[PDB]
């Protein structure tokens, strides 16, 4: 893993509306195949940088588990930021519709 | 040997044909050997430019020529290993 | 992954031999050496 | 990216708990060439002293028969040559190239006696010295530097970018990620911390045993390949030496 | 002449392709699968090859066991299911679908 | 710890995001000498080649009149000298010491022509060459290495210690520190994250301006001190040179 | 800051009872002045290592705020580990003695 | 100048009195100057060993002697700066 700060900055630029107009202008004379190939090439460049530079270079976060810990941290951040938020919303929804635990209730007895 | 022929462009192999000779070190003892640049250039007639590997600095030969070269090498090596080898290549 | 490991070993063990132009079980098909006699 | 280099040395690295430090500069910053993917304008520039190179250049030009190039380059370079800092080729690499490409021992010895051992040739010098293009010399220098990418390269310093948007997104991240009971869960304390801590302790205690047990096979394979290469090359060389004297039959006849 | 163009690094250093894995066989997956049928012990779902796993998956998909239940059997499991309850609540935002679920069971 | 060194160069460093890497070794580890406070047994050992030094030693001993020392040292050192790896003195430092302590130009030139520029003398060599004690030579080498502590030193590798107790204490720490609403507080989101993030962003954006504005005064003071030292030394030297010829009055009388 | 792992290990050894017997044996022929001077010298050695090595060396945690962030982190860890635990205990105590918020109740009206 | 006299022990100043001469570089031009080791050793009679600074490698002189030395230096310097200075120190 690497360039997390650059990724945050990319997300910021993406949400900035002015960049929406800039991208609208850049998309003049452009194809979906070209856009897809460019994105795929960017991702491949990132992963190739990793594969090459891990052989001789060590980041500030280097540890006896290597990039496994950084990847687990990315996963855990994604989890706590998105999935647990969705769980909170679903919990409030279920509590308003059926009551807390309503989705695990037993079938009506016959 | 591999089928990786360096591009003779100066951006890759600086000073390829500036002189009429090439030099190489051979073996663990690193014996010197000089080779005529024309004998070398004979390879770039079989070189295929569609294929480019190792950061696009090495082309590949045609399998026919590459295997002829490998066969000559193998013949020389097995003759060296054998004792009944001919005292001449005539 | 099995195929990858196989090829990764084939590289190291074949590509720099000078004795394995092909597989030994098919050496009958190779031309004959003009230096032997 | 490809692994460039002509070396057969199987090299691995061990890391420390200290970061790489370079001398303070208010305009430059050091970074890895492959991770930065810099351009010619991103590279930092500096002035280099000419005379030691201009003397050798005058000699070479008087030998080859092109003095207009020397005059132009000297008038360009006076008051020092302004050039990108970390785009160069070492004297050893240049000498190896010359030798393998067929430059005479006299010229090689001239190079050796003229330039110090730690001299660094840049692409304009190479171009004016070998009658080549600065573009090709730049590309060659870049390839030769990437072959040794452990050495950081010096780029122009640029302020950070998108700090405000990044702050907004990080606030959103914490606001959505820490408003939970995840870091206080029975699952956390029973599985996440124990398993992770055990893995970390085992890795810290057997860090080297694991690496060695994994790299044993690769080391053996590399050794085998190098031995085979050497023996084959030597055999072919000595056999061709044996058969080298089969051409005089004609001139005898 | 002097150099003035700003040379990018992509004209010099080309990155390897690692996103999609290599195919050392140089043959497509469907052709591999077809070839495995005629190899001994790899016919359709027999054997323990990847093709066998793929064919077993397709076989259980082609079967009926994983298809949705009929209306005559909905109230056996589906109408008392967490997925069903959550979906009903989600797609009826500010309502309580308990009564409508009872009526669906009656139906 | 004191700041050793004879240099007047005001040097500051800028850091990267990459850690220092050294070649892989299954028995050694690189660390900072001042942070480790190592001992002679903690230092790593290796074998060094003798002949190049034994020739010069034989010469020096034949000159001084002590051959028993050469014989003993050679019989000890045969099959290589086993010595601590990172306890040495450079040729340049040794030459400076010799010159400032009054060794003749002939001896200095002998040293220069005998040993390469990148040679590294160890404390047993120094002791046998100058008729001193290995203890004193070891201490001198250690001081000269601490003078340049940016270079890491190579110690024997030791497994981690107290991992089980550390795991217990870290579990206790998390169990008592994350069972709370601290990282989800209005105080957190209103003061801790905003103030901290603003400080971090300002520091990242004005990292160099701040450092320069702080170091301006120290740089000026160091410059002033060096200028004063130089001018005073030069004046005193030239005046003593003027008055150097006031002793011949007696021998004239 | 530095050597946090060594500090954790020191705490572990200190809590280990066998080390209590080892220290009991080491305290034979020893003075309180000597013990105090040794502890003070150890602390001074740590701080002097910091002062010296910060001039030329950078740790893996180096950041645009330097050791200020590591010190703040030490403080925050101490806070959450000790003071918030004591607050939890005091909260339960007050809730059992007076009820939640009992220490902030208004005086009895007259 | 400072009142920091290096210890002549070999663990600090290797090879102090191995030869009868000392050498120093002076000024920005780094002029060479040679000084007799006895003239130097005259300092270690006023050196005080109770005081040790800079990693305990430098002792301090007695203020009387140190200030006499500073005064001689200052006199030479002001004579150099002045023009009516005596052409001799007799
Ligand atoms: C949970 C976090 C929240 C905590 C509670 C909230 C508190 C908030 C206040 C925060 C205040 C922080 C204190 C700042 C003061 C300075 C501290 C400091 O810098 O030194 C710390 C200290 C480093 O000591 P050092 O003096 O710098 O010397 C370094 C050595 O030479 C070794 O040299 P090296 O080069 O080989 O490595 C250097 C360094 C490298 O450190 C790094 O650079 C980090 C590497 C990965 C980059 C990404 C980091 C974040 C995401 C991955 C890590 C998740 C854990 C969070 C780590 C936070 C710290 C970065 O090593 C480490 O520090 C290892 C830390 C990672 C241990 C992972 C253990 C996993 C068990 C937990 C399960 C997985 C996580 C669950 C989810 C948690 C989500 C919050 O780190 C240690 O903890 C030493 C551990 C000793 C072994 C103990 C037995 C194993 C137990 C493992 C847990 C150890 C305690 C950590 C608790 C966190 C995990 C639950
Ligand atoms: C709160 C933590 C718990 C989070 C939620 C629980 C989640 C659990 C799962 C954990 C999973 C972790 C994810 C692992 C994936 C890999 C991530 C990674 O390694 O890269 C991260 C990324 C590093 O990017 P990079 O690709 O490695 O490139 C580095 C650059 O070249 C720069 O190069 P450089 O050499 O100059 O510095 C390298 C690196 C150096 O990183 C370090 O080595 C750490 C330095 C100090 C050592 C001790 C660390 C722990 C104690 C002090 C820090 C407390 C905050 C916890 C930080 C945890 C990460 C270590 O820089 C940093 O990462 C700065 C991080 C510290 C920012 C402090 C902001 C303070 C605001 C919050 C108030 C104070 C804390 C409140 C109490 C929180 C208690 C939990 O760090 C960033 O966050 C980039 C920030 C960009 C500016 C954003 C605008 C400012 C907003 C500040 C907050 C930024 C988000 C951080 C949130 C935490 C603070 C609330
Ligand atoms: C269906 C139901 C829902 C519908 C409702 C939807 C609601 C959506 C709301 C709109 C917001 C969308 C989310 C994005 C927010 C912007 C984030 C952002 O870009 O910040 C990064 C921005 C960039 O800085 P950086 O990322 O660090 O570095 C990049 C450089 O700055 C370099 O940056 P740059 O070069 O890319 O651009 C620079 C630009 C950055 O300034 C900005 O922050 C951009 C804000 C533009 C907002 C436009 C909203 C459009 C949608 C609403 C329509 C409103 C009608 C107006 C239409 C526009 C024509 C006037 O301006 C400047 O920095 C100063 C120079 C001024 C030059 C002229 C700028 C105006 C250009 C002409 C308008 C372009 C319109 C594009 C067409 C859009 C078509 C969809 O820095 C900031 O954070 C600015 C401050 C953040 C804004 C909020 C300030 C606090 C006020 C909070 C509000 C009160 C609290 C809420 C209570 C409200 C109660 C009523
Ligand atoms: C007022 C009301 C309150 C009163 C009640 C108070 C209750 C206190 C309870 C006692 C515990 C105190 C807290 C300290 C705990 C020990 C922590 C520790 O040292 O671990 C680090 C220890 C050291 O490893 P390391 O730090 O990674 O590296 C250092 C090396 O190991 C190198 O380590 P080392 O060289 O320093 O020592 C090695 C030693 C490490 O083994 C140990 O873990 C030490 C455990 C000793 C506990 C002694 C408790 C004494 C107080 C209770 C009295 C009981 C009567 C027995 C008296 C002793 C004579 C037999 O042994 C070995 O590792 C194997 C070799 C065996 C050699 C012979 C060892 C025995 C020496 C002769 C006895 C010495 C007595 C000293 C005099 C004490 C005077 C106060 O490693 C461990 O963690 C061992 C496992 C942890 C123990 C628990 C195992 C799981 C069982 C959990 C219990 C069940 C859950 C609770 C439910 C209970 C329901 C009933
Ligand atoms: C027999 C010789 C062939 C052996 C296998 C060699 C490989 C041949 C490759 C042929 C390529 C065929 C590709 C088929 C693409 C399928 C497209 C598709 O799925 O469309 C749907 C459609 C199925 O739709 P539904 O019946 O509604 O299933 C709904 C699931 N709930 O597809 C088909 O019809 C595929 C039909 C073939 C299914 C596989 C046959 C499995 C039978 C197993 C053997 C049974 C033995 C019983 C013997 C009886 C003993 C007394
Ligand atoms: C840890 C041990 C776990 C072991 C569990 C493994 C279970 C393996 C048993 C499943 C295979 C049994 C063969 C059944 C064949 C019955 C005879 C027959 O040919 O009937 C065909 C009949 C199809 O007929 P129709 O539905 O009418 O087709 C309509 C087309 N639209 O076949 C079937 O019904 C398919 C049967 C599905 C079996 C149940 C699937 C269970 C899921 C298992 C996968 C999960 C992993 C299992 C662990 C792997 C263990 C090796």
């Amino acid at each position: 893993g690497f360039h997390f700060q650059q990724y945050i900055a990319m997300a910021g630029r993406a949400i900035n509306p002015v960049q929406w107009t800039r991208a609208w202008r850049r998309m003049e004379g452009k194809s979906a195949t070209e856009v897809y190939r460019d994105a795929l090439a960017w991702t491949n460049n990132q992963f190739a940088q990793i594969s090459r530079a891990s052989q001789y270079r060590a980041w500030w976060w280097q540890n006896p588990l290597g990039m496994g810990l950084v990847l687990y941290g990315t996963y855990k951040a994604w989890h706590m930021i998105y999935m647990v938020r969705k769980q909170k919303k679903t919990a409030q929804l279920v509590a308003a519709a059926y009551g807390q635990g309503g989705q695990w209730l037993n079938p009506v007895p016959r | 040997m591999l089928n990786f022929i360096p591009k003779r462009c100066p951006s890759v192999s600086l000073l390829f044909g500036k002189r009429p000779v090439q030099r190489i070190e051979v073996g663990q003892a690193r014996h010197q050997l000089e080779i005529p640049v024309e004998t070398i250039e004979k390879i770039y007639e079989g070189v295929d430019s569609r294929l480019e590997y190792h950061n696009k600095d090495y082309n590949a030969m045609k399998w026919k020529d590459f295997m002829k070269l490998k066969l000559d090498a193998y013949h020389l090596l097995e003759a060296s290993q054998s004792e009944t080898a001919a005292k001449s290549a005539l | 992954g099995k195929i990858h490991g196989a090829v990764w070993r084939m590289k190291h063990l074949f590509a720099t031999n000078f004795k394995m132009v092909g597989h030994p079980r098919y050496a009958y098909a190779l031309p004959k050496n003009p230096l032997l006699q | 990216y490809a692994t460039l280099g002509s070396g057969w040395s199987f090299s691995k690295v061990q890391y420390t708990k200290y970061r790489i430090t370079k001398p303070w500069t208010t305009d430059t910053t050091f970074d890895d060439i492959i991770l930065s993917q810099p351009s010619k304008e991103d590279f930092a520039k500096f002035t280099k002293e000419a005379p030691l190179f201009l003397r050798f250049l005058k000699l070479v030009t008087d030998v080859e028969g092109r003095q207009e190039a020397f005059i132009q380059f000297a008038k360009r370079c006076e008051n020092g040559l302004t050039v990108e800092k970390d785009v160069y080729v070492t004297k050893k690499e240049l000498v190896d190239c010359l030798w393998k490409n067929g430059y005479t021992d006299t010229e090689i010895n001239a190079f050796e006696i003229a330039f110090p051992a730690d001299y660094k040739f840049h692409y304009p010098e190479l171009a004016v010295l070998f009658d080549l293009t600065e573009e090709d010399c730049y590309k060659y220098c870049i390839r030769q530097r990437a072959a040794t990418p452990e050495e950081l390269v010096e780029l122009k310093y640029t302020k950070p970018k998108n700090l405000v948007s990044s702050y907004g997104l990080c606030f959103l991240g914490v606001w959505f990620g820490l408003s939970n009971t995840v870091l206080s869960n029975a699952w956390f304390y029973s599985k996440t911390f124990p398993f992770g801590a055990v893995f970390y302790m085992l890795g810290s205690y057997f860090y080297r045993d694991i690496r060695e047990k994994l790299w044993k096979e690769e080391k053996s394979l590399i050794h085998t390949a190098q031995e085979n290469k050497n023996m084959g090359e030597e055999s072919v060389y000595k056999q061709m030496k044996k058969y080298a004297t089969d051409t005089k039959c004609l001139d005898y006849l | 002449k002097t150099l003035e163009r700003n040379v990018p690094m992509k004209e010099i250093l080309q990155p390897l392709w690692v996103v999609e894995p290599p195919n050392f066989l140089r043959q497509p997956v469907w052709k591999q699968f077809w070839e495995a049928q005629f190899a001994n012990r790899s016919f359709f779902f027999f054997g323990n090859a990847w093709t066998s796993a793929a064919a077993f998956a397709f076989f259980i998909w082609w079967s009926r066991v994983f298809d949705p239940p009929p209306k005559e059997r909905l109230d056996r499991y589906w109408l008392n299911s967490p997925k069903f309850r959550i979906l009903s609540a989600f797609h009826n935002p500010g309502k309580r679908p308990g009564l409508k679920i009872s009526l669906m069971t009656y139906e």
